[PDB]
Parts: structure tokens; sequence; C-alpha cells
């Protein structure tokens, strides 16, 4: 149009309009960048507008392998009959493989070192670049097929290529939902909502709606409060790493350069598992590196994350806060007092009030991320309960959960029960010693840290066809 | 379409749900939980034409509640002593890997 360029609201640009007395951007006639979520339906009279996903909503690893075939295609070695993924041809991380560049168009990774040279990567999700914390969790999780490929090919060497990926692909599928149900969950809902909303599994269930809700888009952007204003790096002794270990994080935003050239992604792990993670807390919502200095590199100006969640519900067309309470089974408050009682906090719910009016206007990632923190959980009440229906749905309307019958052998699933997120990082990178389990707890160096040594790695020795 | 007995999952996610093949399945509509809200019943956002109240009151900038809520001194910062910062990537990638809203590209 562009949306990207211009300040009038015209189809598909709806952009975020700027308040007087703006504490970053001074002109009232600028705006903020935004492109509506085409619609299902395009330019429809009938029904009523709603967004696509363009992902498979189960929890298969499709941020690896991808979405959509001619992609998936792509992904794949297919020069030999090991069924590997596609490595990066140019660059290794110490003699470990990397991502292979991806050919864009208008390539945003450039724009951030002119003078490297470096592309975005090519995953399974577009976003494999956005940060390299991201980019370092997409590249072991690469390597981590390739490793399982590996070691099935000498369990089996009867196994041609197809065989060798889709048994790779269904391992790391499955470790994917162990680290995320067993290890995740449990530290975002805490104990009291996990077994609330994720109760003991069954088996699989075909009349469970397994699709992602509209809502979850906009609520599961609760981690965009715990969200860090820098990105840490350390060495091999966990140590600051020079000269840049303390990184603004407005500068790392689809900044691939700095995982090719600045070291790996083995200091950014290390970082990532021995530096605290932001508390949200009701005064100190999300850092101004996303909330004023968003994408400031590879855009005119930059964007407020926080500002565009609340942007993207309205054009998702998704109800008040009070009306997804009352989904919940939560009070939903009326008055300022009554706002006050439920966020234990009065000054909170005054400031909600001067914006809103009403607590059934509040927008749901706001008034989700406002409400007090469960007990032992990173969310608030509805959070918890939208998060919480989702991931069910997810795990009780999955045909190849990894629990269900016929997915696994008996002593299949008792081995894959024995997997970690430390114990990958120990098998595909040059880190010999990672946290405790639980890894989203663990973040103190040296008391929360123990050695590879000590760690057994996955015994595939049921996965030979004899 | 869909084949009677199947080892692993399609690329898709098609044939995962038997009765209703295209659940969860790639490049579909979202489910909706509650019925949407629109200033026009069915297309227009909250915000788009000026002057339009959501619910009997004015609808509030998203860059002001941003402002006057969600901003903070960056020193001010309290840090998570037990929770890592793995914590909040798996989270990312584990997003990652349920939903992405597609948008137009220029033009
Ligand atoms: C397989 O799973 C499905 C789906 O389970 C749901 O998702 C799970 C992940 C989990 O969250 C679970 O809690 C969910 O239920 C199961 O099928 C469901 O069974 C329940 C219980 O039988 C059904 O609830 C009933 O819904 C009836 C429909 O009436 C209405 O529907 C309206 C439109 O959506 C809605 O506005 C209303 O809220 C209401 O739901 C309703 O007539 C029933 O009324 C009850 O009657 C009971 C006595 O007969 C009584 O005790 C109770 O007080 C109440 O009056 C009841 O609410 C639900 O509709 C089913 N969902 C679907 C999509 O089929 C199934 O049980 C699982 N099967 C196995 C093998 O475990
Ligand atoms: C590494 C830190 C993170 C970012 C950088 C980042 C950025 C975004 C952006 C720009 C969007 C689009 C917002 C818009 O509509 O304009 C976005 C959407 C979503 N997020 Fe963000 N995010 C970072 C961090 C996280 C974490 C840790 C999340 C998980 C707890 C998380 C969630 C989400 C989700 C679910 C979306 C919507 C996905 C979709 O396209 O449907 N984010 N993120
Ligand atoms: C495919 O695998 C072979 C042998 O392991 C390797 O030499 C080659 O680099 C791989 N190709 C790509 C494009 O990843
Ligand atoms: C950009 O990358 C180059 C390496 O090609 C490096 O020399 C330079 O310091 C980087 N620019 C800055 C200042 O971030
Ligand atoms: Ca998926
Ligand atoms: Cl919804």
């Amino acid at each position: 149009v562009n949306c990207e360029t211009s300040c009038v609201q015209q189809p598909p640009c709806f952009p975020l309009k700027i308040p007087p007395n703006d504490p970053r951007i001074k002109n009232q006639a600028d705006c903020i960048p935004f492109f509506r979520s085409c619609p299902a339906c395009p330019g429809s009279n009938i029904t009523i507008r709603n967004q696509i996903n363009a992902l498979t909503s189960f929890v298969d690893a499709s941020m690896v392998y991808g979405s959509e075939e001619p992609l998936a295609r792509n992904l794949r070695n297919m020069s030999n009959q090991l069924g590997l993924l596609a490595v990066n041809q140019r660059f290794q991380d110490n003699g470990r493989a990397l991502l292979p560049f991806d050919n864009l168009h208008d390539d945003p990774c450039l724009l951030t070192n002119r003078s490297a040279r470096i592309p975005c990567f090519l995953a399974g999700d577009t976003r494999s670049s956005e940060m390299p914390e991201l980019t370092s969790m997409h590249t072991l999780l690469l390597r981590e097929h390739n490793r399982l490929a590996t070691e099935l090919k000498s369990l089996n060497p009867r196994w041609d290529g197809e065989r060798l990926y889709q048994e790779a692909r269904k391992i790391v599928g499955a470790m994917v939902q162990i680290i995320t149900y067993r290890d995740y969950l449990p530290l975002v809902l805490g104990p009291t909502a996990m077994r609330k909303y994720l109760p003991t599994y069954r088996s699989y269930n075909d009349s469970v709606d397994p699709r992602i809700a509209n809502v979850f888009t906009n609520a599961f952007r609760y981690g965009h409060t715990l969200i860090q204003p820098f990105m840490f790096r350390l060495d091999n002794r966990y140590q600051p790493m020079e000269p840049n270990p303390r990184v603004p994080l407005s500068r790392v935003f689809f900044a691939s350069w700095r995982v090719v050239l600045e070291g790996g992604i083995d200091p950014i792990l290390r970082g990532l598992m021995a530096t605290p993670a932001k508390l949200n807390r009701q005064n100190q919502i999300a850092v101004d590196e996303i909330r004023e200095r968003l994408f400031e590199q590879v855009m005119r100006i930059g964007l407020d994350l926080p500002a565009l969640n609340m942007q993207r519900s309205r054009d998702h067309g998704l109800p008040g806060y009070n009306a997804w309470r009352r989904f919940c089974g939560l009070p939903q408050p009326e008055t300022v007092g009554q706002l006050g009682t439920v966020l234990r906090n009065l000054k909170l719910a005054r400031k909600l009030m001067e914006q809103y009016g009403t607590p059934n206007n509040i927008d749901i990632w706001m008034g989700g991320v406002s409400e007090p923190l469960k007990r032992k959980g990173r969310v608030g009440p509805l959070l918890a309960c939208i998060i919480g229906t989702q991931f069910r749905k997810l795990r009780d309307g999955d045909r190849f959960w990894w629990e269900n019958e016929g997915v696994f052998s008996m002593q299949q699933r008792q081995a894959l029960a024995q997997i970690s997120l430390p114990r990958i990082i120990c098998d595909n990178t040059g880190i010999t010693t990672v946290s405790k389990n639980n890894i989203f707890m663990s973040n103190s160096y040296p008391r929360d840290f123990v050695n590879c040594s000590t760690l057994p790695a996955l015994n595939l020795a049921s996965w030979r066809e004899a | 379409t869909c084949p009677e007995q199947d080892k692993y999952r399609t690329i898709t996610g098609m044939c995962n749900n038997r009765r209703s093949p295209t659940l969860g399945a790639s490049n579909r509509a979202f489910v909706r939980w509650l019925p949407a809200e629109y200033e026009d019943g069915f297309s227009l956002p909250y915000g788009w034409t000026p002057g339009v109240k959501r619910n009997g009151f004015p609808v509030a900038l998203a860059r002001a509640v941003s402002n006057e809520i969600v901003r903070f001194p960056t020193d001010q910062l309290t840090p998570d002593q037990e929770r890592s910062l793995m914590f909040m990537q798996w989270g990312q990638l584990l997003d990652h890997d349920l939903d992405f809203t597609p948008e137009p590209a220029a033009r």
C-alpha cells in the first residue's frame, strides 16, 4: 500500500495512532505500522471475519520440519539415503551444523550488519531468525534430528532415506511434547491449574477439537513479559564473554550474523541457562527494548510490541477482558473497586479504568498479564485458563501423541521418558556443564549446574528392527 | 484420502483426525471460543472509525495504554529467582510450533 511507510487508514492497513505527549514519538502525524491479518473468507458480507493459522496446531515439531510439503521437501538432505536435514554449506559452528540460509527478496537479516552479509536462516517456521536465542534453539533441534538419524542408521542399515527421516521426526516431535508437558507447562500454570486443565493422560479422544483458538494467539503472548532487555552470552566457564556479553535487544533482532560470526549457539545457550528471566510485575510489565525499540534496525521506526498485541486483538475481533473471564467461569468486575480486588492492585485498576472506562473493554493481553500470578506459576487465573484449555485439546485431540496406544511400543515410551533439554544440549553442542532439572527453574551458576557425564543419553536399543 | 492405516504424521497435519481431517491442519481458519466483536459486526476492528464507542465507552489507543500501564524504567527490572531465560525462549519456540497468523505483503 504500503502500511509499512504510510499512515493512511485504508485496507489492509490498521496503523496505531500516536497520542499527545508520547515519550518517544513526538510527531502526532506519525504512526506505528500494522498489517491486518488476512481473512479466511476475503471480502465477504455473510461470514464474520476470521483469521488463518499457517502452521500445524499439533505439538509435532513443525517449527523444524515445516507445515507445507514444498517447504518440508526443501529442508531435507536430498543428496543421500541418510534422511538428514539440510545444513549450512558456507558456515559451521566449530565443526557443528548450522541452519541453511534463506533465499529471500527483501532480507531483513542483512540490514542488521551491512558489512557482514549474513542472510536469514531457513527452518520449518519463517520467524527462525527473529532473535539469535530462538535461532540457537532451532539449530539445536536440527542437530538432534541428524544425530538421531545417524544412530538409527547403525541400528538399522536396511532403512532407507524416507524411513530414517520419518523415524527421527517422530522422536524429535515426541521430545518437544515431553519437555513442554512435563517440564514447561507445570511452571507456567502452577501446580493447581496444571491439575485442573491438564489431568493425567488417558488416551486419544477423536471428539476433541485440536485447532488453535483465536484467543490463544493473543493470550500466549504472555511471554513478552518474561523478555530481558539484553541478550546474554557466556564462555565455556560460564563467565561474561567479551567484548559483547550484554547486548541490547534492539540490536539482536534478525541479527543472524551474531550466530555465524560472533561465536556460535554455544555462548547463547549457556546464557539462557545461567541468566534469570524477567519477572512479570504489575508496575513492570514489559521492557522498553520491545516497547520502544522493536525491530528498530530493520524498520523505518521502532515498534511497540505490547501495543501491537492489543491492536492485533482488535484486528482479530476478540472480545474484552470480562467476556473471557465469564468464558473461564471467573468473576467479572463491574467497578474500579471490584477490579482492584481482582488484581490486588487498586492503583493499576485506576489506570486501567482511565484508559478503558469499563473492565468489559480491556484488551485480552492487557487484562491477562495484569492479573497477579498463580502460586508457583507465571500467569494469572485467566491466562492459565486459556493456555491450559488449549494445550489439553492439543494433547487429547492428537492421534500421534507419544503416549497414545500404537504410536510407540512400551519400551520406546519407557526410553523416551528419559529425555531432557539439558541432555539435548550435551549431545549437540560443545557445552559440558548444563542445568539441573528443571531446566526452566535452574538459573544460577554453579549452584544449579551439573556435568554431562552424570546425565545418560537416549537409549535407542528399542528401535532395533531385528 | 485418508489412508486407512498410517505410521507417521503428514506435514500439513491432514488426517490426524479421521472424522474431520482438516482439524489442526495448516492453512485453515482458527476455531472461535467466543463470537467475534467487530465495529460493524463482521469486519471492521474497534478503533477503526473515529468517535465510535465500544460498549458505551471511547476506544483507547493501543499505544496510549502501553504508555500509561506497560511502560517502566529499565534499571528497575526485577529478575525472576525461580525462572531461567530458557523458560522464556522455549515459550517462543513452542509458540512457533503452534501458530503463525499470516499478513499480506506490499503492495
Ligand atoms: C471426548 O472428549 C469430548 C470433548 O471433551 C471436551 O474437551 C476436553 C479436552 C475436556 O476439556 C472436556 O471437559 C470437554 O468436555 C467429550 O465430549 C463432551 O462431553 C461432555 C459431557 O458429556 C459434553 O457436555 C455436555 O454438553 C451438552 C451440550 O449442551 C450445550 O452445548 C452448548 C453449545 O456448545 C453450550 O452452550 C452449553 O454449555 C452445553 O454444553 C449438554 O447437554 C450437557 O449438559 C449436561 O448434562 C449432564 C447430564 O446429562 C449434567 O450432569 C450437566 O449438569 C449438564 O446439564 C453437557 O454439558 C460436551 O458437550 C462434549 N463435547 C463434545 C464436543 O462432544 C467426551 O466426553 C470425551 N469422550 C471420552 C471417551 O472421554
Ligand atoms: C524473542 C523475543 C520475542 C520477539 C522478538 C517477539 C516478537 C513477536 C512479534 C513481532 C509478533 C507479532 C505481533 C503483531 O501481531 O504485530 C509476535 C507474536 C506472537 N508472540 Fe511474541 N516475541 C517474542 C517472545 C515471545 C514469547 C517468549 C512467546 C511465548 C510465550 C511469544 C508468543 C507469541 C505468539 C503466540 C504470537 C502470535 C503468533 C501468530 O502469528 O499467530 N512471543 N511476537
Ligand atoms: C547432505 O549430507 C552430506 C553427507 O552427510 C553432506 O556432505 C552435505 O553437506 C549435506 N547436504 C546439505 C545441503 O545439507
Ligand atoms: C558487523 O560485523 C562485522 C564483521 O563482518 C564486524 O567487524 C563489525 O564490528 C560489526 N558491526 C558492528 C559495529 O556491530
Ligand atoms: Ca505444529
Ligand atoms: Cl477465540
